[PDB]
Order: C-alpha cells, then sequence, then structure tokens
RNA sequence: CCGCACAAGCGGUGGAGCAUGUGGUUUAAUUCGAUGCAACGCGAAGAACCUUACCUGGUCUUGACAUCCACGGAAGUUUUCAGAGAUGAGAAUGUGCCUUCGGGAACCGUGAGACAGGUGCUGCAUGGCUGUCGUCAGCUCGUGUUGUGAAAUGUUGGGUUAAGUCCCGCAACGAGCGCAACCCUUAUCCUUUGUUGCCAGCGGUCCGGCCGGGAACUCAAAGGAGACUGCCAGUGAUAAACUGGAGGAAGGUGGGGAUGACGUCAAGUCAUCAUGGCCCUUACGACCAGGGCUACACACGUGCUACAAUGGCGCAUACAAAGAGAAGCGACCUCGCGAGAGCAAGCGGACCUCAUAAAGUGCGUCGUAGUCCGGAUUGGAGUCUGCAACUCGACUCCAUGAAGUCGGAAUCGCUAGUAAUCGUGGAUCAGAAUGCCACGGUGAAUACGUUCCCGG
C-alpha cells in the first residue's frame, strides 16, 4: 500500500532489532525471581524508556510482494491473491493444487 | 435449619443444604463440611445439633448471609462514589466488564425496548 | 494349523489368527467381554462364528488399531470372516452368501468449504 | 559405525532416481545397504481466498507432499562415504546424512 | 425421488434379540447414534413386560402393534388446485413406522420421570388397546371415514 | 490485573512531574497522555488532566483512587441518548 | 443372363397393382394376381448394355460402388463387391454421401489411424475402459465405413438395388455426373437411371443373380 | 464462468515448476522472494531477449537460472559479457555463486508467451488488434499447433468502453488433463490505458508424465 | 423433464441468554468498501499500541520512502538534557576499508531543485480477479444438400441416458466447445523396501517388543491388478438401453474431490495490486501522542449456550483421527487450590513435545424443581501476554445465581457414514477463536410420488 506504511515497517523492524539484547536482559530482570524489587523496579522503568518499536508486538506481518497486511501467509507473508498466482504459474516448486 | 445462616435449607444431602445459604457455594459447602467429617449425602433431618453448632461455627469464621451482602453492596457503592469508568457504567446499569454496548446486553440492560 | 486374517474398517485394522481346538479369543492381550464396556460389540463378533456353528474349536489371537469400538468390533469380524475363508475357502462362498465379505467402506466424508459439515449446508434464509 | 541419509523432495520420482544412485554409489564400494523404506511423506495443506473483495465462499486448495526416503549403511568403507562426499544430484533433492 | 424411489437403508437384526423390528425400533428412538443408552433403555422395558405382561414381552410387541397399528393414513396434494383429506391404505412398512413413532412419542411426552419408566409405562398400554397410541389410532381411524365424501 | 512479580506500572516522566509535585506541593495541575499508569501514595490530594483523545480532563487525585489507573476516569466517549 | 436364366430366378415378379411408378409403364409385361409384371423382353438386352459398360469402365481401372440398404441383402452386395475387390455401401447410405467427400475423406483418416494406432500400441498407456471405447469406436467406424476406406477418390460407377429406397444416392451421383446403374422396381422413378435395369429388388436370388453376373463381368474387364 | 487456470491445473500432471529447488520454512520465503526478485530483474532486462521460459532452481548450496528464449547469440550479445555480469548481478542479488544457462527455443511462435507479447508491441505499434491476433493465429497454426486460441480485453480502438474479444482457432480442449495446453497472460499499455491478452496453444496430448 | 422442487422425513431458525454481523443512533471519530439471489461470524486467516485509512493534539515540508547534483563528513556505538512523544541540544567513542593516494564504495548529514507523495475520485474509463445463473446441457461450426436467396438441414423424430448420454429412422453426415473420461482422493489384492514401523514364530525378559531376534503380520509408499451391465437370464427394433442374477472387495459413471460450454448480471472490487481521466500537492503529503475503529433508544441478520433425568454430580475405566514445532514445541522434577511457576530432558521429530480424545463405559449419587437445570450477570483475588491490559486481552479461584422450564406466523438443512451429535487439530496469531479451513467418534429418519411449491 501506501509507501510511507511500506517504509515504516521497516523501520520498526530495524528498530526492533538493535534493542534485542537490551530487551532480553530488561525481560529476565524484571522477570527475574527474587530481583533486588528495586533492580527490578528501575529495571521495568528504564524498560518503559526504550523507543516502543523495540517491541515485536508494534511489528505487523506485512506482505512482502504486495504490502497487503491481512492475508498474511506466515509460510509466504503473500497476499492471499499472490501465493494463489504463485500456484497457478508454477512458483512454488512442487506445489499444486490439493484434491483430498 | 436453624443454623447461623439464618435460612432453613432442605433436609437433604449436607451440601444440598450447605450451598443454599447465601455466600455459601459449593466450594464453601463442601469445605465446611470437611471439617465436620459427615457424609456428603447425610440430611439435615438425622442429624443432630452436636455438628450443627460446629458448622454454625465453620460458617460464622466466614463471612456470610448479610453481612456479606453489605460488603458486595459496599464494594459497589463506594466504586461507583469515585466517579470511576466502572461506577459511572454501574450507575447507569452498564455491563461494566467489557461487552457488546449494541445488542444482547439485556441481562444489565433489562428489559426490551423499541 | 495357524490361519490369520487383516479386517478393516472405517478406521480400525485387526490382524487375526486362528488356533484351532477352543474358542477363547485374546484380543489386544483382553478377553472380549473384558475388551468392550459394550454388549452388542461382543455379540456382533459373535455374529460370523455363530453362523458357521464352531465355538470352541478354534481360538483366536487377533489385534485391532484405530478408530471407534464400532469401527473395531466390524473390522474384528471382518478379519474373522477372512480366516474362517482362509481355513475353509469351501466357505468363502458360505460367508459371501452369509454377507460377510462384504468390506464395508461407509466412511466418513470430507468436510467441504463453505459448509458447516460434511455435507451440511448453512442456515441460509431465504427469504 | 552406521551410516544415515534422509532425502526429502516433492515428487518421488526424483527421489526415486537419487536413491537408485545412492544404493548404486554404495554396491561400487560394496556398501552394506538396509533399503530405502520410505517414510511417511508430509502433506501441507493450504485454502486461500480467489476473490479481492467481499467472498468468503471462495476458496482454493494446495498442498506441498514432500516424498521421504531413507538409506542406511552399516558397513560405510572409505569408498563409501566418498561417493556422498562426491555425490552428484539435482536441486530440488534434499540430502541429510549423517553417522 | 422425481426418477427413483429411495427410502431407508435395509436394517439388521439384532444380534442381541435376534428380531428385526426391534432394530428399526431402537434407531427411530436413537438420536446420533446413542446406540448403547438407546437399547438399555428398550431392553430393561420390554423386562419388566415380560413380568407386568406375563412372558411374551417379545410378543406383547406385537400385541402393541396390531392395538395400535394403523391401517388408514391421509396424503393430499395439489392435482386439481387444493387440498383434500382423503383416507387410503397403505403397505405394512409404513404403518410399521407410524405405530413405532406413535410409542416413541407416548413415552416421551408422558416422562413418568426418567426414559426407562416413561416406555415401560406406554408399551403397556399399547398392548391393551388403551391410552394414547391406540388413541391416536382412533384419531386416524375415526377421523377418515367422516371424509370418505369423495377422493 | 496484570501481575504481581512486576508491581504497578508507572511513567517515567510521569514520576518526574509527580516528584515535581513533591518537590512543590499544590501547583498547577499537570497533564499527561499516559491514562496508563498507576496513581501512587505520592500523587493524593492533587489533580492531573490526561488527555480524553483530544482534550485533557483534570481528575483530582485521592486515597481510595492509588494504585489504581488515570484512564478509569478520564472518558472518551460521550453520550447523550437518541 | 438369358431371360430363362432370369424367370426362374424370379426376374419378372413386380410390386402390386396398386403401387407403380408412370414411367414405368413400357418396361411392364402386364398385370397377374393384383401383382405388376416385368418384362424381360426389355429386362435382358438392357442389363446386357449395362454390362458392357461396366466391362468397359472395370476395363479402364474403373472404381465401382455397389449399392444396397436392404437388411436382407446387405451381406450379399458387401460379398459382391469383394468379389470382384471394389467399393460398397451395404448400410444406410449416409446424406451427401459423394456430395460431402471431404468429411468422408477425414472419416476415413480417422478410421485409418485409429487401427493403426491399436497395432502400433499404447492402448495399454489408454485405461482398459478407454482401450475398450476406443475398440468400440473403431467397430463402428468399420461398420460405417467398411465398403469405402480404400476407394481413394470419388467412384467411376455405381450399382444400385431398388433405386427408390437409394434416391438420395442417385441425386447425388447425378449432381456430380457420376453414372447409376440401377435395378428399377415397377414401383421406382427411372429418370435418375442412365443404364436401368426394371426388375425385382427384394427377393434374395434375382439379387443375388444380379449382383453374380455383374461381379463376373467385373472380373472379365478387370483380367483384359 | 470464472474458469480455471489452465497451467496451475496441469502441473506436474504435464507441467513442471519454474522453480525446482527444495526448502524449509525457515530458508523458504527468503528463498522464493529473492527468486521472485531475479526473476522480475530479468523480465525488466530481458524485454528485448525474447525470454519464454525463466526458471530458477536453488541447488544444495549454488542456484542456476535457465533461459528459453529466441534471442540466443544476443542473450550472450558477445562473449556473454551481457549475461556475464548478469551473472554478476544476480550472484549479488541472490547472495549465490550464480549459475546462469540459456537455451532458446526455436518455435517462438509455438509458445503462448512470445507470441502474446508480440501481439501487445504491435498494440503499442497501434497495429489493428483483430488482424494482429489473426497473422498470430494463423502462423503458430500453420507452423503445426494443433489449436490456439486468444483474446484481448479493454477498450478496442480506443473505444469509451471495454469490448472484449475471444477468437478461436484449430482446436483447444480444456477439460482433458492428458493434453498439454500452454498459456500465457500478456498486457499492453496504450494511452487509453491497459489492454489485457490471453493466449492457449493445444499441442497435442503427451502419454507418460513428464517422460 | 427436472432439483431435498414439494412431498416424506430428520433436526433447527424465529422464544431465552450470550456471541457475532449490519443498519440505525451517537460521536470529535465511531475509517473505507460489501448491499435481493449474488451484503450481512462480509473483505478481516484472527482492531489493547501497532494495526489505522479515523478523531484530537503534537509537529515536517525535494520530504517517511525514489532518483539525480553539489557541499561536507568514515560508517558506527553509547549516553545525557528537555519534551508526552515526535523530537531539539549535546557530550563522549570510533574516525576505518579498496585504492592507480589521486579518488571510490558503504553509508551520514546540508543545500539545490529535477521531484516525490495519494488507501484522491472515477469498477460505468479499465487490467487482473472473483460472485451468479450452472457442472444446468447445452452451445456452435465445417461441409453437404434445400430454396434465386432471408434461411434451412444436423440440433429432427422414435427410443434410451448423469448427460447434445446413446442408438436407430433419417438430407444429413461429420468436427469443435462442452458432457463424459484421462487427475487426485478412497475401497480388494499382488511386487518392492522394512527403521524411528511390525512382533508371527522363537529364546531371553524385571514382562516393558524389552532384547536378542524375527520379515512374517500391521503399517509405511512406490509399483501394480482390478468393475467393463465383462457374466447369465429377463427384456426390449434382434437397437441402444433396461430388469434381475451370478461372479465378485467392489456392479452398473464403486466412493469423493479437482475440472464451470457458452454467455448472463455496466454483478463486486481504482482500499491487494495494475491502470485511463481528473486529483491535491507546506498537504488530499508526512511525523508523533492520545482517542476512535469496541458507542447504544434501537432495529435486522448469523451463531453459541441452555431450558435436564438418553439428565446433572461424583468415582472408576475404554476406544480415535488428523496435525504442528527450533526467537519452537517443551516433557521430567518440585511447588502452586488451579490459572500456573521454577527446574530442565527431548526432539528441525515414523524418534521428542504439544499430545493425557470426548461422546463411551463401570459405580454411586441426585429423583424432576427455575432444580445439584440453566448458567448470564455483578463481587473478591489472581494468573499469564506484551512497553503497555482504564478506555477493551486471555485465563484460574472464591462468591452471586438474570432469563430461560422448548420457543407464533414464518422458515432453514439434510438421501449414508448423511443427518444429528462427541471430541481432535490447523490456518491466522506477543497475546487475543461460539468463527473458519480441517479430523475422527458415534451413528440415524424419509421419499406416494411428481399433482403440487420453487427453479430450471
Ligand atoms: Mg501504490
Ligand atoms: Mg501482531
Ligand atoms: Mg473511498
Ligand atoms: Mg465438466
Ligand atoms: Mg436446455
Ligand atoms: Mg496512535
Ligand atoms: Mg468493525
Ligand atoms: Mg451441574
Ligand atoms: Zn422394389
Amino acid at each position: 500500500a501506501k509507501q510511507s506504511m511500506k517504509a515504516r515497517e521497516v523501520k520498526r523492524v530495524a528498530l526492533a532489532d538493535k534493542y534485542f539484547a537490551k530487551r532480553a536482559e530488561l525481560k529476565a530482570i524484571i522477570s527475574d525471581v527474587n530481583a533486588s524489587d528495586e533492580d527490578r523496579w528501575n529495571a521495568v522503568l528504564k524498560l518503559q524508556t526504550l523507543p516502543r518499536d523495540s517491541s515485536p508486538s508494534r511489528q505487523r506481518n506485512r506482505c512482502r510482494q504486495t504490502g497487503r497486511p491481512h492475508g498474511f501467509l506466515r509460510k509466504f507473508g503473500l497476499s492471499r491473491i499472490k501465493v494463489r498466482e504463485a500456484a497457478m504459474r508454477g512458483e512454488i516448486p512442487g506445489l499444486k493444487k490439493a484434491s483430498w | 435449619a436453624r443454623i447461623a445462616g439464618i435460612n432453613i435449607p432442605d433436609h437433604k444431602h449436607a451440601v444440598i443444604a450447605l450451598t443454599s445459604i447465601y455466600g455459601v457455594g459449593k466450594t464453601r459447602s463442601k469445605a465446611i463440611l470437611a471439617a465436620a467429617g459427615i457424609a456428603e449425602d447425610v440430611k439435615i433431618s438425622e442429624l443432630s445439633e452436636g455438628q450443627i453448632d460446629t458448622l454454625r461455627d465453620e460458617v460464622a469464621k466466614f463471612v456470610v448471609e448479610g453481612d456479606l451482602r453489605r460488603e458486595i453492596s459496599m464494594s459497589i457503592k463506594r466504586l461507583m462514589d469515585l466517579g470511576c469508568y466502572r461506577g459511572l457504567r454501574h450507575r447507569r446499569g452498564l455491563p461494566v466488564r467489557g461487552q457488546r454496548t449494541k445488542t444482547n446486553a439485556r441481562t444489565r440492560k433489562g428489559p426490551r425496548k423499541p | 494349523n495357524q490361519y490369520y486374517g487383516t479386517g478393516r474398517r472405517k478406521s480400525s485394522a485387526a490382524r487375526v489368527f486362528i488356533k484351532p481346538g477352543n474358542g477363547k479369543i485374546v484380543i489386544n492381550q483382553r478377553s472380549l467381554e473384558q475388551y468392550f464396556g459394550r454388549e452388542t460389540a461382543r455379540m456382533v463378533v459373535r455374529q460370523p462364528l455363530e453362523l458357521v456353528d464352531m465355538v470352541e474349536k478354534l481360538d483366536l489371537y487377533i489385534t485391532v488399531k484405530g478408530g471407534g469400538i464400532s469401527g473395531q468390533a466390524g473390522a474384528i469380524r471382518h478379519g474373522i470372516t477372512r480366516a474362517l475363508m482362509e481355513y475353509d475357502e469351501s466357505l468363502r462362498s458360505e460367508l459371501r452368501k452369509a454377507g460377510f465379505v462384504t468390506r464395508d467402506a461407509r466412511q466418513v466424508e470430507r468436510k467441504k468449504v463453505g459448509l458447516r459439515k460434511a455435507r451440511r449446508r448453512p442456515q441460509f434464509s431465504k427469504r | 559405525q552406521r551410516i544415515r541419509i534422509r532425502l526429502k523432495a516433492f515428487d518421488h520420482r526424483l527421489i526415486d532416481q537419487a536413491t537408485a544412485e545412492i544404493v548404486e554409489t554404495a554396491k561400487r564400494t560394496g556398501a552394506q545397504v538396509r533399503g530405502p523404506i520410505p517414510l511417511p511423506t508430509r502433506k501441507e495443506r493450504f485454502t486461500v481466498l480467489i476473490s479481492p473483495h467481499v467472498n468468503k465462499d471462495a476458496r482454493d486448495q494446495y498442498e506441498i507432499r514432500t516424498h521421504l526416503r531413507l538409506v542406511d549403511i552399516v558397513e560405510p568403507t572409505e569408498k563409501t562415504v566418498d561417493a556422498l562426499m562426491r555425490l552428484d544430484l539435482a536441486a530440488g533433492v534434499d540430502v541429510q546424512i549423517s553417522l | 425421488p422425481r426418477r427413483r424411489v429411495i427410502g431407508q437403508r435395509k436394517i439388521l437384526p439384532d444380534p442381541k434379540f435376534g428380531s428385526e423390528l426391534l432394530a428399526k425400533f431402537v434407531n427411530i428412538l436413537m438420536v446420533d447414534g446413542k446406540k448403547s443408552t438407546a437399547e438399555s433403555i428398550v431392553y430393561s422395558a420390554l423386562e419388566t413386560l415380560a413380568q407386568r405382561s406375563g412372558k411374551s414381552e417379545l410378543e406383547a410387541f406385537e400385541v402393541a402393534l396390531e392395538n395400535v397399528r394403523p391401517t388408514v393414513e391421509v396424503k393430499s396434494r395439489r392435482v386439481g388446485g387444493s387440498t383434500y383429506q382423503v383416507p387410503v391404505e397403505v403397505r405394512p412398512v409404513r404403518r410399521n413406522a407410524l405405530a413405532m413413532r406413535w410409542i416413541v412419542e407416548a413415552a416421551r411426552k408422558r416422562g413418568d420421570k426418567s426414559m426407562a419408566l416413561r416406555l415401560a409405562n406406554e408399551l403397556s398400554d399399547a398392548a391393551e388397546n388403551k391410552g394414547t397410541a391406540v388413541k391416536k389410532r382412533e384419531d386416524v381411524h375415526r377421523m377418515a371415514e367422516a371424509n370418505k365424501a369423495f377422493a | 490485573p496484570r501481575s504481581l512479580k512486576k508491581g504497578p506500572f508507572i511513567d517515567l516522566h510521569l514520576l518526574k512531574k509527580v516528584e515535581k509535585a513533591v518537590e512543590s506541593g499544590d501547583k498547577k495541575p499537570l497533564r499527561t497522555w499516559s491514562r496508563r499508569s498507576t496513581i501512587f501514595p505520592n500523587m493524593i490530594g492533587l489533580t492531573i488532566a490526561v488527555h480524553n483523545g483530544r482534550q485533557h480532563v483534570p481528575v483530582f487525585v485521592t486515597d481510595e483512587m492509588v494504585g489504581h489507573k488515570l484512564g478509569e476516569f478520564a472518558p472518551t466517549r460521550t453520550y447523550r441518548g437518541h | 443372363v438369358s431371360m430363362r436364366d432370369m424367370l426362374k430366378a424370379g426376374v419378372h415378379f413386380g410390386h402390386q397393382t396398386r403401387y407403380w411408378n408412370p414411367k414405368m409403364k413400357p418396361f411392364i409385361f402386364g398385370a397377374r394376381n393384383k401383382v405388376h409384371i416385368i418384362n424381360l423382353e426389355k429386362t435382358v438386352p438392357m442389363f446386357n448394355e449395362a454390362l458392357a459398360e461396366l466391362n468397359k469402365i472395370a476395363s479402364r481401372k474403373g472404381k465401382i460402388l455397389f449399392v444396397g440398404t436392404k437388411r436382407a441383402a446387405s451381406e450379399a452386395v458387401k460379398d459382391a463387391a469383394l468379389s470382384c475387390d471394389q467399393f460398397f455401401v451395404n448400410h444406410r447410405w449416409l446424406g451427401g454421401m459423394l456430395t460431402n467427400w471431404k468429411t468422408v475423406r477425414q472419416s476415413i483418416k480417422r478410421l485409418k489411424d485409429l487401427e493403426t494406432q491399436s497395432q502400433d500400441g499404447t492402448f495399454d498407456k489408454l485405461t482398459k475402459k478407454e482401450a475398450l471405447m476406443r475398440t468400440r469406436e473403431l467397430e463402428k467406424l468399420e461398420n460405417s465405413l467398411g465398403g469405402i476406406k480404400d476407394m481413394g477418390g470419388l467412384p467411376d460407377a455405381l450399382f444400385v438395388i431398388d433405386a427408390d429406397h437409394e434416391h438420395i444416392a442417385i441425386k447425388e451421383a447425378n449432381n456430380l455426373g457420376i453414372p447409376v446403374f440401377a435395378i428399377v422396381d415397377t414401383n421406382s422413378d427411372p429418370d435418375g437411371v442412365d443404364f436401368v435395369i426394371p426388375g425385382n429388388d427384394d427377393a434374395i436370388r434375382a439379387v443375388t443373380l444380379y449382383l453374380g453376373a455383374v461381379a463376373a463381368t467385373v472380373r472379365e474387364g478387370r483380367s483384359q | 464462468g470464472q474458469k480455471v487456470h489452465p497451467n496451475g491445473i496441469r502441473l506436474g500432471i504435464v507441467k513442471p515448476w519454474n522453480s525446482t529447488w527444495f526448502a524449509n520454512t525457515k530458508e523458504f520465503a527468503d528463498n522464493l522472494d529473492s527468486d521472485f526478485k531475479v526473476r522480475q530483474y530479468l523480465t525488466k532486462e530481458l524485454a528485448k531477449a525474447s525470454v519464454s521460459r525463466i526458471v530458477i532452481e536453488r541447488p544444495a548450496k549454488s542456484i542456476r537460472v535457465t533461459i528459453h528464449t529466441a534471442r540466443p547469440g544476443i542473450v550472450i550479445g558477445k562473449k556473454g559479457e551481457d549475461v556475464e555480469k548478469l551473472r554478476k548481478v544476480v550472484a549479488d542479488i541472490a547472495g549465490v555463486p550464480a549459475q546462469i544457462n540459456i537455451a532458446e527455443v526455436r518455435k517462438p511462435e509455438l509458445d503462448a508467451k512470445l507470441v502474446a507479447d508480440s501481439i501487445t508491441s504491435q498494440l503499442e505499434r497501434r497495429v489493428m488488434f483483430r488482424r494482429a491476433m489473426k497473422r498470430a493465429v494463423q502462423n503458430a497454426m500453420r507452423l503445426g499447433a494443433k489449436g490456439i486460441k486468444v483474446e484481448v480485453s479493454g477498450r478496442l480502438g480506443g473505444a469509451e468502453i471495454a469490448r472484449t474479444e475471444w477468437y478461436r482457432e484449430g482446436r483447444v480442449p480444456l477439460h482433458t488433463l492428458r493434453a498439454d495446453i500452454d498459456y500465457n497472460t500478456s498486457e499492453a499499455h496504450t494511452t487509453y490505458g491497459v489492454i489485457g491478452v490471453k493466449v492457449w496453444i493445444f499441442k497435442g496430448e503427451i502419454l507418460g508424465g513428464m517422460a
């Protein structure tokens, strides 16, 4: 769709990227059983200081081929229309219309 | 019967007579019975006071009947009085647990209107 | 000697073994009345042998897998008949005419798209 | 001492040519094979709306069937393993060699 | 059935009793294939029939049928512009079905606390030309003769 | 109920504003977009405007509200019937 | 054929006096028992003069089409054509068989292709039901065009039995200029037959006489 | 109504895929999208290379592409320098040691793609579509096809409404699975807009799979 | 002449509650589109943020993203200050690499515009695609002949058929798109291969196919071979065809899918995409926070769950299928009333895990009532997910205990493994399934018929 949306998703991804390590350790700490209760406290506080788009939740599985958000084939990440087209000309190897 | 819960439940299987008490549910009924140690299907009839007192005590431990109703009424009164969202909805008689305001909410909505 | 079989059904399959001289029936290391919680199952598994009238002449070692108790018992009766056949081959005709070499293939159908079931159609309010 | 090789494919013809090549290279070095023993091949169904706007009823069903072969050789010589090392295959064939 | 006439798949004799009308019976009373619970309901009731009616409960089945079995039916269509209540006679299998339905619903409507008790109460009634099954048979054997004006 | 192993949740800059209230006391009713942060015993007897989505309504904080969240007092869907 | 040879076979026999055609009066001896009697005095010389033309055509490498669709006489006419290495129509005559020659040629090609394919193979590649269906289609084509698969082109001469029954064939022939030799019963219209033989067309004996004499003279014309 | 795509339905039956590589769920979407990009690049650059088939397999590690076309030495240009820098750009877009291969088809008339593409070219040459498809179908059939069907769609002749047309020739049965029917879709971009074209050729029935 | 067309059945709908859609109504906004068939648990296979196009506010203007030209800087990293953030001001850190040392790439910023940008409008400008008639049996052509010719013939008639299915009569015949069939799938058997699959025979075994062993059987999955009214009689133009039987795992296109001749509907969609015209461009562009997309006088649809003793409850116990999985399934252990938590095996999986089928059955209990029915609804306290569960997530425990005691007219759906029930999984997904695509368990009733309805 709108190129703004596409680039925006790219940015969300790259941003979730370079904070992965800190997010991991902070999840650990705040989840750490028997944390200092302050180390855990100021930990979760500092976590709410990271850029929001470092979470995976802000992301949205987006069609690689089109940028259609809905009908996301998490196996191919394509629009529900595109995966059928790949079957129609025989792009996905070995694929065929099933009949069982 | 003339148990701590003023109500005189059915002279039937203990728990059936117990959950009958307001504020006493199946859990409360069986847990109170566990302390007595009497059978699940013992009727109120054929049971002496020597245990009725005991169960009256075991339910005196918990807050039940009118006292529980007053606590539930308070847990909602002040809630409304704080003007909290669910309190305003309780004032408007609305489902405060986030349900479809559009249709088939007649439970708290009440009767049917055109 | 030994006489085997393979009775199939909607979702069960049962190996079958005839060792003559008896009528006991070991099934998945169980006894029939102990194997099943349903009696008519035992009845319908007796049916073929009851017709051939040879109860305590051959014991059975059998093994059924998959599917539901009825499909089980059906596969059982089938493999029974198959063993009866490969033990007689004169009574192949006897059970064919008895209608026990049927190999029933009655099976569920795939749930087709747009159908609340495999065949049931949605409650389309025509009006 | 065993050498196992899984093969995952999409058509059983190609995988059959591949297994033929495998067992023949095996018997060149006189390897000791346990046979193809085809394994449960996997079937992947997929139904997607074929209509861009407002048509839940219209759907098309596809499926991927990864055919599945396994070879085992209990006495790999060097002249066995060199073959799989110097092995010649197609593209859509998938190999998985292991002890 | 515009070209061929199909009906119901051929029943099989109950292995537990050897008879067959019991099989069609339990199937009419059967729901979703609740076979076990349904044969337990009918066997338990024929047993106490074999006592409350003396022996011949399997024959008391027919003692109920012939007392309640319908002889006439009505089937109206738009052959010329409107309907008419026409009495007509049918082959025995259809009246088998009707009488079985009559004693299947006779038991259910009464309720009698439990299914086994309700079924047992009606089997006797139908066996002895009283009650509701033979009564709804009287309905069809009564309204039919009054509307024998034409066909 | 979010959880108990994590304790309540309140914003960084909201804590800044509340500690400004601490050092200052009764002041200009602070404002936030974050109706999600948790009330704390510090912010008592004061008020704060928070965005209804278009405008920030001032809620005067009291004790019993502590521990609750802000969005339970800042409506965003209005209604006058039909 | 001599008048005595015909008469014993019954060539003089004809249809009822109720059912005759007007142009046949010259060829009719008279009537007996309300039955038309054909005159052999005309029949014999005309048949001989037609045999002369048939011998001539066959002696210049002519292709001859024997035509008759009677259910009784179909095999007789087929065998008659086989006895002189010629082509025949013994089943229902298709409309425009001669005029729509191109369609028949496509049908002839298809019949040849099916028989060649069965000999070559690929029936095993076909499903057994398909192979059986292909055999049935080949049999149907052989039943329809058994006689004219090897005709190659339009014939040089036509021999017709009961010209009234086969009137479409003679109309086609006249439209093509192909000569018509025909056994013409009293009920037929003789305009379409350039060498007309008036005689019985139903009786098996006289039909076989016609066919045998024609085939003997055709083999004679071929031999040279 | 909305008919079945013919090449999709005959795939494997008689039709091979345009990609073969075996992969796994992890290395699949990435894989196929890389393949998309390389295909598309080739399409745009090979607008003149008369590309008919662009198949791409990813062997175990390497990947090879194969192009069936009709500009063989032209696709090669001179010494493959063109296709050589192509090998470079495909290795770089695919991150794989590239393996370019080409094998022309001598019967461009006898595909469904190249013919429709010529048709669209002449469509932007503003030729009359009807005469164009006539030309094409006769060339192909005369050459030895067993049947051709063509179709074009959209405001034909600069129309103010989308007049369609379909034309048949020879024999094209689209319910006999043993048959081979090459099919293709293409487009032309008029000043008035876009016009679809679809092309089928039935070329006799195959016996024994791809073999 | 036809179709679950009616009929005959079977279970519903319409009553209840709840879910779920739509339209109202409201909003600052409740984004757009879908609108009898052929909209309406629609597009969405899954809106807390994101999504979001929408409101409000916050801001930007060659720009979020594209290319080109300079000017500069390695690229980077990490942290502070302010902001609600978007963002502004920084401070540190690195300052490289290929070099023909001149430059260049990666990229970063500034300028400059040449430009970008649009989910702006226009499905009556279109492409592409899909719904429908309808898998209804038709639709046509060549050639022929018929007439001077509009045309006709076939395509007709008599039979017969799932069928323009077939045959015969026959100025028609012959082909083509169809129909059929070749596909997949399923039912019998045979060959091959037998580990992670099998355990018949064997011994051992703590009894666990476990362990030697076994290759049989079961499966596995490649080959196959099969069903043709082939048989027989009954018919019947002796014709097709049909009746019935035999044989047979299977019989009369075995079972099921895939496959939609034409065309029809300016059917639907420019918000998948593509695209003609216009269309704003400091904004109809862009960026951020919050909101809304979840409102409710309502209406209308679609569903779920109930109204009970074939039931409820407790205890005991049997039988499935199909799947999925490595920022994954995750057992095991322990704890926790549970939701869970910790611990951590195993497994990219015929190997580990999910994953421990429900209905069933056995036993006891209830004994018919707004009930031990029903469970909504509110209370309390959690659980878990993610920055974040007010607006609005899922989920446990405690407590409550609405209506409902079978639902007018009207009406739906269904021909066998079907209905109807009982569970299972999958897609999408941090999380969020009564839906949907799937799977097995159980397994019915009814067809006199075509006179009727509907449609062809
Ligand atoms: Mg765009
Ligand atoms: Mg998400
Ligand atoms: Mg719009
Ligand atoms: Mg079809
Ligand atoms: Mg018609
Ligand atoms: Mg926002
Ligand atoms: Mg919505
Ligand atoms: Mg209960
Ligand atoms: Zn005559």
